[PDB]
């Protein structure tokens, strides 16, 4: 459930009827096969700081 | 910003500077290549709506380094519920005339989904506030962008520890050392969650800055996600100022 620990989602979380949950990602991200993690799909995704992301690559 | 530090160049890449006839007006936050979020009150005294400029990639106001990108403000959208000269509903959505170009120094802040913001981000204790505002109460504004980490208060705790409506939240410190200040309004209150930063507040206003006994007041962006998203899907309208129904 999305209200506890964000449903285990890195970003956005929807509840569905049942014990079902779907995570989703902002534009410029895609959801990995874990069903929870979001990875950028563009060079300048929202909410990341390029000079810090390049300091850690 | 009182009691913060210089934001290292490029570390606040969503920060906007708003100018009117070249003069500092307010801050803002880039959320897409054409859309900036700011505070409604920043526009209470505008006469010439056609001379508003947004600058992205700014850092040191004394120099041009080539990372800055300036754009004309094409539309200023304010909720119908906002009353000039007051605090409640203090938000504006600004459409740029032409997109900015995303670069290492120009990057949007993520506008979160409402549920996520209410269920998750609202419980992250510390967030960053930034701007070129006054460095002290009754003091000069900053020439380099400043940033401050502030903790958020639940509104019941704000009131006890000090109107704060459901469209606002408090954050900061009651000992007069650390606050956002005049010149910072409109800028971001940005919250980190699992490796990404999100917009959770807008620097609003009140009586003084870093006043002992008082916390900073921020517009509660989670209340406006749907309003914002709908407007971003709409066509532009002639005339810069648009009042849009809220909710
Ligand atoms: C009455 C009218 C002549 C006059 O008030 C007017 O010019 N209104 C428009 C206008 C346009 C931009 C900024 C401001 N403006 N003035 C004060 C503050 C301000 C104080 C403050 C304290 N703590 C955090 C943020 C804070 N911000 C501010 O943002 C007003
Ligand atoms: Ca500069
Ligand atoms: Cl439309
Ligand atoms: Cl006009």
């Amino acid at each position: 459930i999305c209200v506890n620990e964000n449903g285990g989602c890195e970003q956005y979380c929807s509840d569905h009827t049942g014990t079902k949950r779907s995570c989703r990602c902002h534009e410029g991200y895609s959801l990995l096969a874990d069903g929870v993690s979001c990875t950028p799909t563009v060079e300048y995704p929202c909410g990341k700081i390029p000079i810090l992301e390049k300091r850690n690559a | 910003i009182v009691g913060g530090k210089v934001c290292p160049k490029g570390e606040c890449p969503w920060q906007v500077l708003l100018l009117v006839n070249g003069a500092q007006l307010c801050g803002g936050t880039l959320i897409n290549t054409i859309w900036v979020v700011s505070a409604a009150h920043c526009f209470d005294k505008i006469k010439n709506w056609r001379n508003l400029i947004a600058v992205l990639g700014e850092h040191d106001l004394s120099e041009h380094d080539g990372d800055e990108q300036s754009r004309r403000v094409a539309q200023v959208i304010i909720p119908s519920t906002y009353v000039p000269g007051t605090t409640n509903h203090d938000i504006a959505l600004l459409r740029l005339h032409q997109p900015v170009v995303l670069t290492d120094h120009v990057v949007p802040l993520c506008l979160p989904e409402r549920t996520f913001s209410e269920r998750t981000l609202a419980f992250v204790r510390f967030s960053l506030v930034s701007g070129w505002g006054q460095l002290l109460d009754r003091g000069a504004t900053a020439l380099e962008l400043m940033v401050l980490n502030v903790p958020r208060l639940m509104t019941q705790d704000c009131l006890q520890q000090s109107n704060i409506t459901e469209y606002m939240f408090c954050a900061g410190y009651s000992d007069g050392s650390k606050d956002s200040c005049k010149g910072d309004s409109g800028g971001p209150h940005a919250t980190h969650y699992r490796g990404t930063w999100y917009l959770t507040g807008i620097v609003s206003w009140g009586q003084g800055c870093a006043t002992v006994g008082h916390f900073g007041v921020y517009t509660r962006v989670s209340q406006y996600i749907e309003w914002l998203q709908k407007l971003m899907r709409s066509e532009p309208r002639p005339g810069v100022l648009l009042r849009a129904p809220f909710p």
